[PDB]
């Protein structure tokens, strides 16, 4: 067996500093049937080894050979086709699994950040809203800061389809009422592929 | 800017008037054009600056909007404009198209009649295997056929072909080949073609068994 | 033979006056064998039937048979078990679904409206925002109105699970910036298993 | 203007001091330039105006003549001047070339070793049947082989490839493959490489029979 591909995470096709992949995950392989091989092919290329690297397995009483490809930023943004050819034996046919990153004209997403509301401001802590819309692909990475140092108790929505298919989402990042009273300033980060230096940043604070 | 057109396939019988849509993501003003294109053929442009006929255009092509919005109207379709329809807008340096909208003689659907032809000795003589699976006088045009070997479910090893209209029932036909050398032919014995379409209620197999 | 079960609508038991139901579809039952049993229970009570109510139908070259059961609205409220047991001559063993409400304590959601970014009004359309948050379960619904009729331009996220275990979501609803400007007030009405009568509302203006 | 090159093949010693010769077919001036070009590698320019030293050349590389005659002369010939050398004729607008020279290293005459390699079982089971012939280290580098099947000879359906000059022996090899699908080849009995070379005072033939 059961093959299934994964596209990389977003914010590691936007960063050079980071390295992109393409995760092929296969399920429920034999304990007497193993021996899983692998193919991939980008734009039909490539049918002997590429830069692949694949292992571990054990599970419920059964594998899972996930084979993993390192991906070049350009090459997915501009949208080649990666196929995943698994090949086992106790698999009637050689089963495979294809993507690309979705099609169509990319749109630069807009940043709002919100306060939180008047209401909100009765408990202990409060809700700084980030949102983001008028975006395609969906792929997207949102984060926030303060001064420089990262915050950890945020959440953020995924992506949703808008009427004029678009996407937007909303981020939301917990804090005590004091640092908002305080005045500190907290930022929204944005990653996109429309964003100019694949990267926009918001700012809100009392 | 991005254009999208409305609808993707237009069904309709000759003589109707029938309307085209195209939408912009943002105004354009008027500078907005229409090409006819015929499987094969160049595009060829109708109308242009949204509504200015190009001489020699039949009158029967109109177009008008502004801004976002588009249409493209036929007043009396002949046998000659079923065709695909473009539109486009026109900037200084660059343009941008629509997908394209597929006007065709509408019918009532029709599901495929599916066959599945082995590969001749006299081919398989030479050292080649082509297996064709035919999908007969269906309609609409969507329609998908997959591959099985030895029920496995086979990739990239396949070409397929579509029909115009047929100028009698307006149905559509498709074939597909399977290409094998000799030799990967001789390894297998189920050869089946499978078969999906809206007017099938679950998808048609067509197999034999090498030799 | 695939076999799934469907819960009621948010709204349909929060509400005595709509009719909340649990579903049961079997889907790929062989042309052959078109044979379907449904068994339901109730905490495991009911292999007798219930209200119950099947149909047949035929697809791509198989069979989908529907099930529909109506619940009772303080059976779900209370964490009732709804159990769909399938059986088909041409199955090894009868195949079962179970469903019911997240378990867990319901958690009061708080809902806060909020009025466009100042650099947002700077364009034809604005964004007016409805946060609804700590709540539990997840089951809700959400809606906006600004004069005695609803307005159909808005988008709800999927509900989230925040660090606290509850839920919040964002509901945007999108006015021609014209409209907010002219004062107008709108509000929208969030429904949930913990709120007065599944119930609550708040307004939205310039002022 | 033809300009025509001697000798077409220059056979010397590592050491020698050699002289190739460019006639034109009537007065060029000095308008004359000299290249070198190795196997599979672009021409480099020595020498023109006749007689000037593009810069960097080494100096045991000299050109003469005015008119209709002109003279390359290599002064004690490295192994890395063992190559093709090119005269060209060059006018404001247009040029053209002698035929080239091949300087190689100077050896004994050598009788090619013949083999014929039949298609392995591997390939005839896939569809295809190649033969090879193998001409194994002769000297002088003209050699002809003519593929007969069922002495019928054969045209068009073989391909050849030599090697350089042996850095030890100074000889070449020769490979010719001929090449019919497992039907074609299945049809004849007979099949045979015919070696011509110099050092064979006799045509030699090398020969299986299909299985």
């Amino acid at each position: 067996p059961s093959v299934f591909l994964f596209p990389p995470k977003p914010k590691d096709t936007l960063m050079i500093s980071r390295t992109p992949e393409v995760t092929c995950v296969v399920v429920d392989v034999s304990h007497e049937d193993p021996q899983v091989k692998f193919n991939w092919y980008v734009d039909g290329v490539q049918v002997h080894n590429a830069k692949t690297k694949p292992r571990e397995q054990q599970y419920n009483s059964t594998y899972r050979v996930v084979s993993v490809l390192t991906v070049l930023h350009q090459n997915w943004l501009d949208g080649k086709e990666y196929k995943c050819k698994v090949s086992n034996k106790a698999l009637p046919a050689p089963i495979e699994k294809t993507i690309s990153k979705a099609k169509g004209q990319p749109r630069e997403p807009q940043v709002y950040t919100l306060p939180p509301s008047r209401e909100e401001m009765t408990k202990n802590q409060v809700s700084l809203t980030c949102l983001v819309k008028g975006f395609y692909p969906s792929d997207i990475a949102v984060e926030w800061e303060s001064n420089g140092q990262p915050e950890n108790n945020y959440k953020t929505t995924p992506p949703v389809l808008d009427s004029d298919g678009s996407f937007f989402l909303y981020s939301k990042l917990t804090v005590d009422k004091s640092r908002w009273q305080q005045g500190n300033v907290f930022s929204c980060s944005v990653m996109h592929e429309a964003l100019h230096n694949h990267y926009t940043q918001k700012s809100l604070s009392l | 800017v991005v254009m999208t057109q409305s609808p993707s396939t237009l069904s309709a019988s000759v003589g109707d008037t029938i309307t085209i849509t195209c939408r912009a993501s943002q105004s354009i003003e008027t500078w907005l054009a229409w090409y006819q294109q015929k499987p094969g053929k160049a595009p060829k442009l109708l109308i242009y600056k949204a509504s200015t006929l190009k001489t020699g255009v039949p009158s029967r092509f109109s177009g008008s909007g502004s801004g976002t919005e588009f249409t493209l109207t036929i007043s009396g379709l002949q046998f000659d404009d079923f065709a695909t329809y473009h539109c486009q807008h026109y900037a200084g340096y660059s343009a941008t198209f629509g997908q394209g909208t597929r006007v065709e003689i509408k019918r009532t659907v029709a599901a495929p009649s599916v066959f599945i032809f082995p590969p001749s000795d006299e081919q398989l003589k030479s050292g080649t295997a082509s297996v064709v699976c035919l999908l007969n006088n269906f309609y609409p045009r969507e329609a998908k056929v997959q591959w099985k070997v030895d029920n496995a479910l086979q990739s990239g090893n396949s070409q397929e072909s579509v029909t115009e209209q047929d100028s009698k029932d307006s149905t559509y036909s498709l074939s597909s080949t399977l290409t094998l050398s000799k030799a990967d032919y001789e390894k297998h014995k189920v050869y089946a073609c499978e078969v999906t379409h809206q007017g099938l209620s679950s998808p048609v197999t067509k197999s034999f068994n090498r030799g």
